[PDB]
């Protein structure tokens, strides 16, 4: 399968994408709950 | 029958007679589709089943393949007397 | 019963292997037909004695020779047939120009 | 993944769409055209299946209803929050159950088998449609649909029986329910003769068509054999559904009374009339 | 004296332990030939794992 | 359009044509036997202006109607 | 150089490609159980169950139907082939499993499964040629032969079935190709 | 137009009919092989011999006269007549 | 991550994308058009003084 | 931008392309013909301030 | 397979269709608008 | 933490991931669509202080 | 303890464990969601002495 | 004791009792969750003096 | 008596007897549950002279 | 199939894993107990 | 299969996952209590 070093780079990709993600959504939830608070 | 079913506040949300329709319906699919694949591989030697149980020919494998490429899984050609079998049996 | 060659349509009254005198372009094209089925017939059901001969498997050899000679039986059943349609193309005015048999 | 022996089977070809194209496999998945097909239309219906859930008054699974229309809206679109919703998700039931079979199609003929599933298929789909598209049509409504949801689909059962006061009575219902039967008595001796001889009791040797014949042939008194029981059990259970059609389609449609009272016919044949 | 419970409702969920228990079973059977799969990340068995492919005894000579 | 004789074979095509004109004949005639103004033979004997004919217009009464009222 | 086929591309679900004759190599639709035993199937008694009906005397013809002996057999190109010689019978549950069709265009005397073989009008009425879809008259000269001419193991049987199955691909370039 | 394989166009038939192999006591095998041109077309053409012994023949029996019992009932509650045996047999 | 085209097959990846949307703005349409507020082919030419608004019970 | 069509052989996107649009006008159609503003076979005459508008 | 000069070809074909049909759509919709405006 | 990879191949990861993520925010999406305080379609212009809450337990 | 990774294959069962825990979760979610108490989307921001509570046995 | 490893493979029996635990679990905790008494996701915060308790004898 | 592990083998022996006494139990323990005498969940507090009992009378 | 020292190893992990879910179990039940006792 | 000392790498991995899976459910748990207590 894939070398080490390869899993080394997409393991750079895959957890800066993962916590992008997460960024983004921590925003959208940071407007819902300026919007509408659900506590 | 039908007085059955009215005394007893409608049968239909007997939820044993939901199970036993499921497999009564069951058994039509499965013979339906056992019954068409047999007879698609049969100008392959597919209804010589037991010969194909024992000694798998290329109507078993692509009778495998067919089932495995439309619905993601497969029997074989024993086991799917076995699903047969039971599906009959949990309806009565 | 139904005849093997022509089926459903004999429940109609189409019926090109009987016996047939009179010229009749139905049973001369049929009877074109039965005479190169059935002589290929026979020369398969010798082909399949000689066979059986070789191997020598005497009750084999046996049903061999009847077949034969039931295969040869029909043949001679198509060639008479094949004869006396030919008698009538002679003399009927609008009948085929190539022989029957 | 692939089946050990799979690999040399996986050639192009046999498409009845779009060749090359979308002639490759996902996972065991075949896809082809009508893979995509499929796809788009069991994923737009079953979307709008949740979302008929999400505004209805449950999500209980037993107890979502996606209900047709009112009969006022005769042939037309209703009113999508009316019952217009169950008719979007019956062209997407259409969509996806006809792009089936064609995939099934694609897939026999890519293995060189005959089309025997699609067409078997065919007789599912035919009896759906009857339901859903040709007897609501034939009443000049698409609200004699049934309902999308678990149980109250029987309660539609319910209910348009007793239309007829007694659907028991109804001539092709009778033999529908019989092919059913019949059917189900059928698989459970094919399934129980083919293992009893591939799984004989131990130290047995393995069985022959010769001793299930000879079983069989107790059983009914007569052999059926190995391709004639594949007839047979295709027959029954296709029949089943094709006489199912029949008998719902006739019901309104054709005979609008009770259907104890059609066997009227049979009480004033001349012979004792 | 149980009010929600009812032998109607012990009975279905019987069945249905039985009802996965037997899907299993057929699963495994289902796997006696073809498995394991072949896959460019070398064998798989699915799940559950297949029962193992049988021999069968012929009859001795007739 | 006597090439058609070229195109199929005679004994057959009287066959066709002998069906088709025996179930047109019978469609017809059970077609008109149902129909009220030509059951003959219950009502063959009457004259030409005592046969039925179909009405032009029903009346009505405003409260009544032929339909339950509906949802 | 001696795989019989190579993938498409590199990607994960991608067909395999024949790189020789599929028909005469096995592959796809024309591919059989290559593993599968080489020894003729036998009856309860051990007999051998698939032979020529000229080597066993109690079968014959059922009365109201065609013998097939003498027929012409009409290929996928509409030629003649050639013409059926001899039947081969299954004891174990009495039917005929093939044709054996002496071929007009040579020496050889080929098998022909009788699931390949339709009869005119489906058999109602004509009853006087067979008809072979599957595979061209040409193609006929390369069906598998068997070891010997008066049984056939399991594995000729899959090798004779496989190569008719293939035609229905691979007989003509365009029955490949998508109607639309 | 591709051979379907839902009829068969050419039967064979062996002079003898096949019979049961083994264990014949407590019971015997009735009649004698016979074949069906019909049954023939459909599927396999062997109308055969049939196995009972003790429990088959008990089974005939009972059966039977269950049967009778039902068929009598059915026949006394017409009156008899058997016009209405006939007519009204499903009711 | 121009890379993706490496991993997958884009003749395959771009179906699926064409697909997910499609199906995705059918969905959101044919909700929209089940709502009252956004019923637009009905109501489309009303003012946002005239659209309907969603409000609970005034639970007295 | 053209290379779409050495992915994708155009002779089969066509077809496929058609099919789509076909039944995507159809749909729209029916879904106008039997609202109430736009169920012009029966109200299509009105003029735009007679047409229904679906206030509630 | 499809050479780069025929891809090129079809593409200025199937712009243009395109874009055709797109131009016939909007005056269709001018004309609907115009009867019976949906905003 | 990076040999995850070479037990699962990344290919097959992100097919999983895509897949789960998509449904996962249907299902949100629809739930919150199918509540009374978050419809917001029909009542998204409402001020927090209008929006519905459900029942309190009543004091006694 | 280790030796359980010997046993089974972690890659099977880190997807076994990823399957149960989702299943899991989404139950008891699903729970919590169905109650009265803790229908926390239509009345989360409900004060803990306003939610609602299941009744108490009667006094005598 | 150990023997009975011999007679059975650990790996089946292992993954035969996590699966008999959870369904057992879950078994009885949703038992508890329909009766009255154990509710306890609408009623755990009542006193054990509090809680429904099941009618007594009848008394005359 | 252990002529008995002999004629069946005891591997195959446990699993039946394990599966008599998992269902033997079961069924006792929901008969037990059934029953308004022993319902114990609702009513295991009750104490034995209050808990109920099913009725005398052959007469009078 | 396991040697007798691999089952006796295997054993004495099995009876201790065995006992620490009684142990845990039976706080449990001390804690529920002490919430609702069922007696 | 896995050599021992992969099997020990792993391990430590995998009981650092649950831990840190297990602390964030009990700050989960700990929210959910000081906002609506369930005892
Ligand atoms: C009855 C009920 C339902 C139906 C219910 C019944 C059916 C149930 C089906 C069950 C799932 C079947 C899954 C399957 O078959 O997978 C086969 C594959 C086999 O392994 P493989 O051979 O190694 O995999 C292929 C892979 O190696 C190479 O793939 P390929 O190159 O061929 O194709 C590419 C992919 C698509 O590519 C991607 O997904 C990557 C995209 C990049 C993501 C980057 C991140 C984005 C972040 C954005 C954040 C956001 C930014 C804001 O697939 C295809 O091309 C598929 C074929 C073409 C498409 C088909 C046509 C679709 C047209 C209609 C549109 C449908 C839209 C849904 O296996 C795997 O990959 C691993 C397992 C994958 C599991 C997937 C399912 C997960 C579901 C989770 C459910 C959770 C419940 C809560
Ligand atoms: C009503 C009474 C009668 C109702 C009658 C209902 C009868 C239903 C019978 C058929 C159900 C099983 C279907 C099946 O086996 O598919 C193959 C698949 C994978 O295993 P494999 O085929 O041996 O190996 C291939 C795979 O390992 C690697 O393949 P590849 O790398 O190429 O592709 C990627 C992977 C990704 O895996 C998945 O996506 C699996 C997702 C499965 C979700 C659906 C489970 C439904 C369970 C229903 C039973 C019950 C669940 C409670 O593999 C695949 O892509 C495989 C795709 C298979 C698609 C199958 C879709 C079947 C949907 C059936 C829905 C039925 C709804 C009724 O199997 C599985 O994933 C595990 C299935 C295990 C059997 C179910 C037993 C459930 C017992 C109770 C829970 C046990 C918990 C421990
Ligand atoms: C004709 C004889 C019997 C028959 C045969 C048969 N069925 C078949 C086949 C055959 C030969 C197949 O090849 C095919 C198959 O692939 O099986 C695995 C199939 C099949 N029979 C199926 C089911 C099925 N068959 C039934 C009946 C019968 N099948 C007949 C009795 C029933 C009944 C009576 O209830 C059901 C449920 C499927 C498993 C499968 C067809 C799969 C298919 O079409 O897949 C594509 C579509 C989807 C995966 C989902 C579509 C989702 C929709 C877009 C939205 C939902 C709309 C739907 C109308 C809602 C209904 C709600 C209900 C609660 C009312
Ligand atoms: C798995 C569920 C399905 C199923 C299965 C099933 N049924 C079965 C079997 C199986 C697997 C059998 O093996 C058994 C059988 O024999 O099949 C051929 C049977 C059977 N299923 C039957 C029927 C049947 N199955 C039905 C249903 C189903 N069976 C389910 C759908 C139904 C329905 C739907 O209602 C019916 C009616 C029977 C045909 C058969 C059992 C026959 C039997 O028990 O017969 C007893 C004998 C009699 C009633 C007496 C007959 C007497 C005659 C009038 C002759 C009298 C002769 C003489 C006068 C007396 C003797 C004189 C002596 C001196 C000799
Ligand atoms: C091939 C074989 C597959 C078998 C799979 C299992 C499937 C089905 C069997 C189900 C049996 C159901 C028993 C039904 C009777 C029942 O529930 O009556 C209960 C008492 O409780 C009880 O009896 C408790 C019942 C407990 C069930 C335990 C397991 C199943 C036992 C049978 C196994 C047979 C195996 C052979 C009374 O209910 P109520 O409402 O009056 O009580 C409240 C009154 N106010
Ligand atoms: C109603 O309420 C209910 C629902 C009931 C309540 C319950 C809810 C529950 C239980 C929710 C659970 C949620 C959950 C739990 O963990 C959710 C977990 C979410 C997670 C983990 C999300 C992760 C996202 C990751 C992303 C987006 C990654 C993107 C990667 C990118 C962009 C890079 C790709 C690679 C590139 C570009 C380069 C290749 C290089 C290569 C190949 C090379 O270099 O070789
Ligand atoms: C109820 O309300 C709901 C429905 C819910 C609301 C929502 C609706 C939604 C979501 C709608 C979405 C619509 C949509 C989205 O993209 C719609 C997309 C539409 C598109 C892309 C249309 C494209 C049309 C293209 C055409 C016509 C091309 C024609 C080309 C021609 C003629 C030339 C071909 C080449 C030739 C002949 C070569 C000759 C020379 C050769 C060979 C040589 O020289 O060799
Ligand atoms: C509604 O109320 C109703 C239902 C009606 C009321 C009635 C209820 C009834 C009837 C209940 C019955 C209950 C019951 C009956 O039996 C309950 C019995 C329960 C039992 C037996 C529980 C046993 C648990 C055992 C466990 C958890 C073992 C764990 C072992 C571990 C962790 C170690 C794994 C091995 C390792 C790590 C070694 C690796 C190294 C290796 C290999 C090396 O180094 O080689
Ligand atoms: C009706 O009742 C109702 C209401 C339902 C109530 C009752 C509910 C009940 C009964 C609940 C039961 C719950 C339960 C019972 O046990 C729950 C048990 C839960 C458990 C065990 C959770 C464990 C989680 C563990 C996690 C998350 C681990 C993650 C690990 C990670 C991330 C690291 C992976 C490894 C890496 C990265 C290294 C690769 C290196 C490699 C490859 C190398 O080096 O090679
Ligand atoms: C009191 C005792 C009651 C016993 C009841 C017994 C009822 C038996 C009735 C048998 C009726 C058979 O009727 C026959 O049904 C089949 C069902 O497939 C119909 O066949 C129909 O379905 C098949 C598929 O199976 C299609 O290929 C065919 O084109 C179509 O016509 C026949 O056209 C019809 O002639
Ligand atoms: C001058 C008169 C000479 C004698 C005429 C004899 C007439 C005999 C009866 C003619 C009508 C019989 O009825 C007619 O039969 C033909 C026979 O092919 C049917 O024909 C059709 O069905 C049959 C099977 O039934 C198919 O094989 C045939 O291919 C198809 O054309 C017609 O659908 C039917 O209408
Ligand atoms: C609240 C939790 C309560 C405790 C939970 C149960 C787990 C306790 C683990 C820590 C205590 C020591 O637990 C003990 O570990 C050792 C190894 O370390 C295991 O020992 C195991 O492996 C060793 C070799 O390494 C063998 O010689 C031994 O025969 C075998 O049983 C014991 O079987 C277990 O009893
Ligand atoms: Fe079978």
């Amino acid at each position: 399968g894939m070398t080490e070093e390869e899993a080394r780079r997409f393991h750079g990709y895959m957890v800066t994408g993962t916590l992008g993600y997460v960024v983004v959504a921590s925003v959208a939830h940071f407007l819902a709950w300026s919007w509408r608070p659900w506590f | 029958t039908s007085a059955f079913s009215i005394r007893y506040g409608n049968l239909y949300y007997n939820p044993f007679h939901a199970l036993s329709i499921a497999f009564l319906y069951g058994s039509a699919v499965l013979f339906a589709m056992h019954g068409a694949t047999i007879l698609a591989v049969a100008r392959m030697g597919g209804e010589r089943e037991i010969e194909q149980i024992t000694d798998r020919g290329t109507a078993a494998e692509r009778s495998m393949l067919f089932w495995r490429w439309c619905m993601g899984f497969n029997a074989t050609m024993e086991s799917i007397h076995r699903w047969a079998w039971w599906f009959a049996v949990l309806t009565t | 019963s139904v005849p093997v060659n022509d089926g459903i349509w004999a429940w109609y009254g189409i019926d090109d292997d009987r016996p047939m005198a009179a010229w009749s372009r139905f049973h001369a094209t049929r009877c074109v037909e039965q005479l190169a089925i059935n002589r290929a017939r026979v020369g398969a059901a010798e082909w399949a004695l000689a066979d059986v001969q070789a191997r020598g498997i005497v009750p084999c050899i046996a049903k061999a020779a009847a077949h034969l000679a039931r295969a040869r039986a029909e043949l001679a059943d198509w060639e008479a047939q094949g004869h006396r349609l030919e008698a009538a193309r002679k003399v009927t005015p609008g009948a085929w120009t190539t022989p029957v048999i | 993944a692939m089946l050990s022996f799979e690999k040399k089977y996986r050639v192009r070809g046999g498409t009845l769409i779009g060749g090359d194209l979308f002639d490759f496999w996902f996972g065991p998945f075949y896809v082809g055209f009508f893979g995509v097909t499929t796809i788009f239309f069991v994923t737009l219906g079953t979307l709008l299946c949740v979302w008929g859930a999400a505004m209805g008054p449950t999500w209980n699974l037993w107890q979502i209803n996606i209900a047709p229309p009112d009969l006022k809206y005769g042939l037309g679109l209703a009113p999508l929050r009316e019952g217009g919703l169950w008719q979007i998700i019956t062209l997407c039931a259409l969509g996806a159950f006809g792009s089936w079979a064609l995939r099934q199609a694609e897939i026999a003929r890519k293995l060189g088998m005959g089309m025997h599933i699609p067409w078997a298929y065919g007789g599912a789909i035919l009896a759906y449609t009857t339901l859903v598209v040709i007897r609501p049509f034939l009443l000049g409504a698409w609200g004699h649909g049934f309902p999308y949801g678990i149980f109250s689909h029987l309660d539609w059962v319910s209910n348009v029986g007793y239309q007829y006061l007694h659907f028991h009575y109804n001539p092709a219902h009778m033999i529908a329910v019989t092919f059913f039967f019949t059917n189900c008595l059928a698989l459970a001796m094919h399934g129980s003769l083919i293992l009893s001889v591939t799984n004989p009791p131990k130290g047995t040797p393995t069985g022959t068509s010769e001793q299930e014949n000879v079983f069989f042939r107790d059983l009914l008194g007569y052999s059926i054999g190995a391709i004639g029981i594949h007839r047979l059990g295709l027959f029954l259970a296709v029949g089943a559904a094709v006489w199912s059609a029949i008998c719902i389609v006739i019901s309104g449609p054709f005979w609008t009374q009770g259907w104890p009272e059609w066997w009227n016919w049979w009480l004033n044949l001349p012979i004792w009339k | 004296m149980m009010e929600y419970i009812d032998g109607a409702q012990i009975a279905l969920y019987a069945f249905w332990l039985f009802f996965f228990g037997l899907i299993i079973y057929l699963r495994r059977e289902d796997k006696r030939e073809g498995y394991p799969l072949e896959s460019p990340q070398g064998p798989r068995d699915g799940w559950p794992k297949g029962a193992p492919k049988k021999t069968y005894v012929h009859r001795d000579h007739g | 359009m006597h090439r058609i004789w070229l195109m199929y074979d005679p004994r057959r095509v009287m066959v066709a044509l002998v069906g088709f004109l025996a179930v047109l004949a019978l469609v017809i005639h059970f077609v008109l036997l149902s129909s009220q103004r030509y059951s003959w033979i219950e009502n063959g004997t009457l004259g030409a202006d005592q046969a039925p004919v179909g009405a032009s217009a029903p009346a009505a009464a405003a409260e009544m109607s032929p339909l339950p009222p509906g949802r | 150089s001696d795989v019989k086929f190579v993938p498409a591309d590199n990607y994960n679900g991608s067909p395999i490609i024949p790189t020789g004759n599929p028909m005469i190599d096995g592959v796809g639709p024309a591919s059989w159980a290559e593993d599968r035993r080489d020894e003729p199937d036998l009856t309860y008694h051990g007999s051998h169950k698939i032979v020529p009906m000229r080597l066993d005397p109690t079968f014959s013809i059922a009365k109201g139907d065609p013998d097939p002996r003498g027929l012409p057999v009409i290929a996928a190109d509409k030629q003649v082939a050639g013409t059926v010689v001899e039947l081969w019978v299954n004891r174990s549950e009495p039917q005929v499993s093939y044709y054996e069709v002496q071929l007009a265009s040579g020496e050889r005397r080929v098998l022909l499964p009788t699931g390949y073989v339709q009869w005119p009008n489906f058999g109602l009425w004509g009853n006087d040629k067979l008809l072979v879809k599957s595979i061209t008259a040409a193609q006929f000269a390369n069906v598998p032969a068997t070891k010997r001419d008066d049984q056939i193991t399991l594995l000729e049987e899959d090798k004779i079935c496989a190569y008719y199955a293939g035609g229905h691909m691979y007989a003509f370039a365009e029955r490949s190709q998508p109607i639309i | 137009l591709e051979y379907q394989n839902l009829f068969t166009r050419v039967q064979v038939r062996t002079v003898p009919e096949p019979g049961i192999p083994i264990d014949e006591s407590t019971g015997t095998r009735y009649g004698t092989g016979t074949f069906s041109y019909l049954a023939g077309k459909f599927g396999d053409a062997q109308i055969g011999p049939i196995y009972l012994g003790w429990a088959g023949v008990l089974s005939l029996i009972f059966g039977f006269i269950a049967i009778e019992i039902i068929g009598l009932n059915m026949w006394a509650s017409v009156g008899w007549d058997p016009v209405e045996f006939i007519r009204q047999l499903p009711w």
